[PDB]
């Protein structure tokens, strides 16, 4: 894939102040919580203590037919990047080197009020960089209608239900679950967030260009008298 | 402290006894699982209007519209700046009189004014949708959360500013009075500067159309109250500006000797 | 069955005929509004002169809403959007056959001020002519409104012509 | 490596146990040999839809439709080249004015346009039959072969090229998306150039007909995705072309501050 | 035309006689699904066959049998070329009514004898 290497470059956002965000996009930086499952937003977004990038895009149920405003449900997908070690001492965010990824967490949410149907999917890759094939270090978690309780391990009698790792599923020709999983969902999931991460950096980096130009333009106003 | 940093109203997931109740209820719903069920009596299913998931989606719907409305205002400001830049850079090979410049300059003002009011109207529709989403949350517990108070004041402020540009001054009074009743918004002098102008419009209309004197005094009384309060919050009490306004207000109202 | 389907086809045309009749009044009012705007857009009138034109528009716009609300056929509203395509609340099927699944559907769109662009479906404010600048942009608004009414009568006219062939056949 | 040079989807024809099975199978068939047999139950003979001979014949038919459609487009270009050749060679003894030549030129262009649009529809009929010939192959193993993905993408591309000349832009979106799911076709900018236009058409219609903002946003978002992707695949990221398109998309899309 | 083309489709779909469809192509000449035979004698093999062709929009040429799109009058260029399509459609309808008329006249002679 080599995509997770490109996700390392996105550590320039820790010391960059974020103001420009696309529609229905949420981003903040923080520190890992208890057991490192998720991220907790920090009181300061410019502190060097931040090691987690939180990116979230939320939508609505029924927006494919123009019925988003009817409040038929909620949905959001978020991806979190985890880094190890502290950030560099210089406050300039432009000069930052790529850093290893502790884990990559994907959180898929879709709740339908009318059908009373909810689907929550969590995918954490605890070995992003270090090995091309790490199927045993890719955790999955599927829930539906609050069943099973969070953190319930997969049992052999009920395959796929609850928390489990990618290696537990098969990849035969009859049921190429793993081949389909990589080709359909995960590869495209990484690319969309990868460009979206570069999207936010370019927008806010552009903001610095405008302010420098604005002061020069204001100075030229004295050339007419 | 960005209350809108996380982009949600209330976070969602403790007691072992409570977790026992959640287990049996989920077992009960599994026996009676009927995705096609529709309730003839809507009272029980309307209890979902009090749920935290319901309020979460309402807040995210209102938040979605608010970003659209601000985008229209801000994208418009970019266009006007860009539009003026392009006009100055093009070559006017057929203009050798001052009156021609004024005619060319006059067209640009109308083009600029035409796009602004178009953009202001788009924002107000976007802002108005956000207002209705915020007002269909029936739990007072969730309406006191700092996330709600942040967007509710933000929505009203953007709605009022767009409305005043469309010259719909009398509609800003009901919204502004609700705006200055949230957190410390009453301490903001612009909120009392707008109500100073909006209530003056009301007094002029009552004076123009010759309405009752009771409504005339009410709008005059409200105009001077918020004119003074706005002056105090910006120039401070017993200041030269404050003394001037008190003289104006004393002349404007009735004093019994 | 053939005889009963021919009476069903007649009631289908009768329902269609009544609906298109209501839009004849709607079309006339918009033309009256349109020419009023061309009068107000001229720069000779004062604010009181263009206000009196608005008093006509206030009554004319109100009538269009009343037409859509009260246009009925057998206690069924037709112009209020209950038979539109995208978001219907009812379906109008004309059974024009002598067998089980022989039926055809008719769509009647919303035909009130909000649907015609003369009103805001959220704010609920309608067009005004009390200013010369406002009146000039209403001319385009009436041009769009006329085309919406003209289009719907073409749809109603096409339904009648088709049903006429089926009743003949 | 040429997949179509072989001329088949899969070459149909080892273990002594398998050869024992084959001999006893053909002995059982020859005992019930009845060429006039026709089965009342369709399920058993539908297992032949999973055969290698069934899929081989489908490939040959779909290839034949593709070969005919290409000849339609190609022979049309040959004639138009020959057509313009004849027009400029024949004598014009009754031609001595400028608008005489101009109006003669406009006649030839109208003839050319009619001939081209007729061949595009003539070839498109061939291509649409090829699509349905391939879509009925019910063996997933043979749908992954190099030959299948070679012809399926070749058929998809010609149908998209023909359907675009007929200005049927919204009908190319489902087929274009299926084209960028085969091998490394997603890395070709022509496939992404078209999807930028087709979603611009879809965006124009929703804006024209005053549709919901949801469909307007979706076709606006999808337009920008394939507009930026095509620029990258042809000029590279952080290129002068790529930087220009980003400013275009930034103005178009909805941002927040 | 959207209504009129649909009505032509409805005609062939619902044209029936004794619960049997007539104008859907069943009794055609090339690829029939049924056979209409009229026993007009007192002996074992005295019968004649009748061919009724498909009479829907695709057969007439008003719509493409593959893409399922029909003709449009929305453009002058397409409207001008439609005139030939409608001219040919009537000629196809003309021949079929002529075909059925020759059957009726023949059955009139046969019945008289």
């Amino acid at each position: 894939s080599e995509v997770n290497k490109r996700l390392r470059l996105h550590t320039v956002l820790f010391k960059m102040k974020v103001r420009t965000l696309p529609h229905k996009t949420v981003l903040y930086k923080g520190k890992p919580s208890a057991d490192g499952e998720r991220c907790e937003a920090a009181d300061k977004q410019e502190a060097q203590d931040n090691t987690c990038l939180h990116l979230e895009v939320f939508d609505f149920v029924g927006s494919e037919d123009g019925k988003s405003s009817k409040n038929l449900g909620a949905k959001f997908k978020k991806m979190e990047l985890f880094f190890e070690g502290s950030n560099n001492a210089d406050p300039d965010p432009r000069k930052e080197q790529p850093r290893n990824l502790t884990k990559i967490r994907t959180y898929i949410y879709q709740n339908n009020f009318l059908l009373e149907d909810k689907v929550i999917s969590v995918i954490a890759d605890v070995a992003p960089n270090g090995e091309p094939a790490h199927n045993d270090k890719i955790e999955l978690f599927y829930q539906h209608d609050d069943y099973p309780v969070w953190g319930t391990p997969e049992t052999p009698s009920e395959k796929g239900v609850g928390k489990y790792i990618l290696s537990n599923v098969e990849n035969t020709k009859s049921n190429p679950i793993r081949n389909n999983f990589k080709k359909q969902f995960y590869f495209k999931n990484l690319d969309y967030f990868d460009k979206l991460f570069t999207k936010i950096f370019d927008y806010n980096d552009r903001d610095s260009n405008k302010h420098y130009k604005k002061n020069v333009e204001a100075l030229k106003g004295s050339l007419k008298y | 402290v960005d209350e809108l940093l996380k982009g949600e109203l209330v976070p969602e997931n403790l007691t072992e006894d409570q977790k026992k109740k959640k287990k049996e209820i989920m077992e009960q719903e599994s026996l009676w699982k009927n995705p096609d069920f529709k309730g003839y009596n809507k009272t029980f299913q309307e209890l979902h209007q009090l749920s935290k998931t319901f309020a979460n989606n309402q807040f995210r719907l209102a938040l979605s519209n608010y970003q659209s409305g601000v985008n229209t205002i801000m994208k418009n400001r970019d266009w006007v700046e860009q539009y003026r830049k392009e006009e100055a850079e093009k070559k006017r090979l057929d203009e050798k009189w001052y009156w021609q410049k004024v005619d060319r300059k006059a067209r640009e003002e109308r083009v600029v004014y035409r796009e602004k009011m178009k953009a202001k109207q788009d924002a107000l529709n976007y802002f108005s949708k956000a207002i209705n989403h915020l007002d269909e949350i029936k739990n007072p517990d969730l309406r006191e959360r700092p996330e709600f108070k942040r967007l509710l004041s933000d929505v009203y402020r953007s709605w009022i500013m767009a409305e005043y540009d469309l010259q719909n001054l009398p509609q800003t009074i009901p919204i502004l009075e609700l705006y200055i009743e949230i957190d410390d918004n009453e301490k903001e002098y612009p909120a009392h500067k707008y109500l100073a102008s909006a209530y003056s419009f009301e007094e002029n209309m009552i004076k123009k159309t010759k309405g009752p004197d009771d409504m005339l005094f009410k709008y005059r009384y409200k105009k001077n109250v918020h004119l003074l309060r706005a002056t105090e919050l910006k120039y401070g009490k017993d200041s030269p500006e404050y003394k001037h306004i008190v003289n104006v207000i004393n002349r404007d109202e009735v004093i019994s000797v | 069955g053939l005889r009963r389907a021919e009476q069903n086809t007649e009631d289908g045309m009768s329902l269609i005929q009544t609906a298109e009749g209501y839009l004849q009044e709607t079309h006339e009012i918009v033309q009256r509004v349109r020419v009023l705007a061309v009068q107000a857009a001229n720069g000779i009138y004062s604010e009181e002169d263009r206000q009196q034109i608005q008093v006509e528009v206030s009554q004319l716009v109100d009538e269009i809403d009343r037409i859509a609300s009260q246009a009925e056929f057998n206690k069924m509203k037709l112009l209020t959007g209950a038979f539109a395509r995208l978001n219907p609340t009812a379906s109008m099927w004309f059974h024009i056959g002598a067998n089980m699944h022989q039926r055809e559907r008719v769509y009647i769109e919303t035909m009130n001020t909000a649907a015609l662009g003369l009103r805001n479906p959220t704010v609920l404010t309608f067009i005004s002519l009390s200013t010369a600048g406002k009146a000039n942009s209403v001319i385009g608004l009436c041009d769009d409104a006329l085309r919406v009414i003209s289009k719907q009568r073409a749809d109603l006219g096409a339904y009648y012509n088709r049903m006429e062939h089926a009743a003949k056949g």
